[PDB]
């Protein structure tokens, strides 16, 4: 499928993933087309984060969803 | 902006209320409102009431709203003067949220601390170490203080 | 390189016959007590052709050599007397965020140009005579004096959190919800008033094809038309001395250079005005720490400084009067997670944790380490 990811800078960024993709495979997609490392990367879907070792069909990821990327906080 | 803004939420909160947390200006005054809120069910912090002071910033809706707590909270996130450190409210704040947001998100804090901002080391290292412990401790603050 | 650049402009501008010293000595008394009101009662009565003599000054009562020492400590006080927040003439941008500017409030007084001709005049005086103060202003301010178009990113330098909103309703549309219109309410001694940014500016909201005017007219207002009266007495005043032909070969870093010299963070004040959490003053932790710190470059410091504290700019007063996200806040030193980990940094607490390691080596390496993705300066 493809899903459309929005960072704080109002790009867009097309993915081309499966649901049964793991949230690794998709931050390493982001890394190749960013260069921004997966330790970074905060992506929020329906206001949930992703988190590394799950899938996208654990957050109900379907087709064309919007993802939000966030930096890291501070304090 | 700063005024019409203000009145039309509190309009929407006089028109839908959560039923759980509530909001009003303080007499005669559109920047310094109380708020109040439930303990939620699923948290340790149940069957209790905490009381919010906001200050809306002459700047609003660009500048996000002080809120400080008054009772006090045995809670790794918030500081024993009052403070609250959210991101909704410091750095992620945008013009679309609302007063209502606010207290939603903080309702959702007071039962999934953040052990990501230790604001109160101590009370952060005996979450992530003894849970059981930390929830007694903050049943028996809200015992003696909420209550 | 920067310095090679910024040395012949400084070389070409004092080298113009309008910028020449005469060879008589003013002399110019002032207690030490007293020396905002002494100050302002000899120099806004001068002329601008005795301005343009060699300056000596002596502190009454305190006779001694060296008077270059003398007139900087002269200058020192007399900056962090009139650009000082209680006095009502210039304000900090934001609490967290100490940038000098010029306070809207200050029109209150019975008469401001006054005044602010007298600080136009201090700042040209301290230009002159190659004398610094020890202010650190916000860009906007430097880009004013220069006489530059100043646009939406400028905001970013004044108060971040309102660049942001302004960059969000650029970015995303605005709808009918948001209740914006053409209007600013200022909260001016209790009594809010109303400012329409266009005529009948407070019945017209802010729709898709409004809402780049409405940032226009935003940043104009926050930046410009607010302090026009006052900064236009200011530059009156600069320019009474410096003609506007010479502070035009700089920009807003190098003026700022010429203004406050070679910005440096005092390490004995930090010591001074800190404190620590399950933390001893004898601790060989905290005394590496400090000879690291001893022992560093400006930017490196500045650059620790914006990674714990979350700003590289300090109050008037140093240290002490240091304020936090809630209230007065000191710089604060805890001991807080495992060896292994790197020293964290909680910004809106003025906090820094750095675990107990075992070697000065260490302990350096770390916290190079730690802050290198912080842009200090």
């Amino acid at each position: 499928m493809q899903i459309f990811v929005k960072t704080l800078t109002g790009k867009t960024i097309t993915l081309e993933v499966e649901s049964s993709d793991t949230i690794d495979n998709v931050k390493s997609k982001i890394q190749d087309k960013e260069g921004i490392p997966p330790d970074q990367q905060r992506l929020i879907f329906a206001g949930k984060q992703l988190e590394d070792g799950r899938t996208l069909s654990d957050y109900n990821i379907q087709k064309e969803s919007t993802l939000h990327l966030v930096l890291r906080l501070r304090g | 902006m700063a005024l019409k803004r203000i009145n039309r939420e509190l309009a929407d909160l006089g028109k839908d209320p959560p039923s759980s947390s509530s909001a009003g200006p303080v007499g005669d005054d559109l920047f310094h409102w109380q708020a109040t809120i439930m303990g939620p069910a699923d948290s340790p912090y149940a069957g209790g009431v905490f009381f919010l002071s906001i200050h809306f910033p002459t700047d609003y809706p660009f500048k996000p709203p002080k809120v400080n707590f008054t009772t006090r909270i045995y809670h790794p996130n918030i500081n024993s003067n009052g403070s609250i450190c959210l991101d909704i409210l410091r750095d992620q704040w945008s013009p679309a949220l609302t007063i209502s947001k606010v207290l939603l998100s903080i309702s959702s804090l007071l039962t999934d601390p953040n052990p990501d901002d230790p604001l109160v080391p101590e009370i952060a290292h005996v979450y992530k170490t003894d849970r059981s412990r930390y929830e007694l401790s903050a049943r028996e603050w809200t015992r003696k203080y909420a209550i | 390189s920067h310095m090679d650049e910024y040395q012949r402009k400084i070389a070409y501008m004092y080298d113009r016959p309008e910028m020449a010293v005469n060879d008589a000595q003013l002399q110019l008394k002032v207690s030490r007590a007293t020396t905002f009101e002494d100050a302002y009662d000899i120099i806004s009565k001068l002329s601008v052709s005795d301005m343009k003599k060699k300056l000596l000054i002596r502190f009454r009562n305190e006779d001694g050599l060296d008077y270059g020492g003398v007139s900087r400590e002269f200058f020192y006080i007399l900056s962090h007397a009139i650009f000082n927040p209680g006095y009502s003439l210039f304000e900090y941008a934001t609490d967290d965020n100490y940038g000098l500017q010029i306070s809207p409030l200050s029109s209150v007084n019975p008469d401001f140009r006054s005044y602010f001709r007298f600080v136009g005049r201090v700042m040209g005086l301290a230009i002159y005579h190659r004398r610094y103060l020890d202010v650190q202003f916000v860009l906007p301010f430097y880009k004013r004096i220069l006489q530059k178009p100043l646009c939406l990113e400028d905001v970013k330098d004044v108060d971040e959190v309102y660049y942001e909103s302004l960059k969000w309703i650029k970015n995303n549309d605005v709808d009918e919800s948001l209740c914006l219109n053409f209007s600013v309410e200022e909260n001016r001694f209790g009594e809010s008033v109303t400012v329409d940014l266009i005529p009948n500016g407070r019945n017209i909201a802010v729709n898709n094809q409004n809402k780049m005017n409405y940032l226009k007219a935003l940043t104009e207002h926050k930046l410009v038309t607010s302090t026009e009266e006052q900064f236009n007495a200011l530059k009156g005043g600069l320019n009474e001395l410096i003609p506007d032909s010479v502070l035009q070969i700089f920009n807003e870093n190098e003026l700022d250079t010429l203004l406050n010299g070679k910005r440096d963070i005092d390490v004995q004040d930090w010591k001074r005005f800190t404190d620590y959490r399950s933390y001893t003053e004898t601790d060989d932790i905290v005394i590496w720490f400090w000879e690291l710190l001893s022992e560093w470059s400006p930017e490196k410091k500045a650059k620790l400084l914006q990674f714990a504290t979350g700003t590289s700019r300090l109050p008037l007063s140093g240290f002490k009067d240091m304020h936090g996200s809630d209230g007065p806040r000191k710089f604060t030193i805890e001991k807080v997670g495992h060896i292994s980990q790197l020293p964290k940094a909680h910004t809106c607490f003025n906090r820094l944790d750095i675990p107990p390691y075992n070697s000065k080596e260490e302990l350096e390496q770390k916290l190079t380490i730690a802050i290198q993705e912080t842009a200090g300066f």
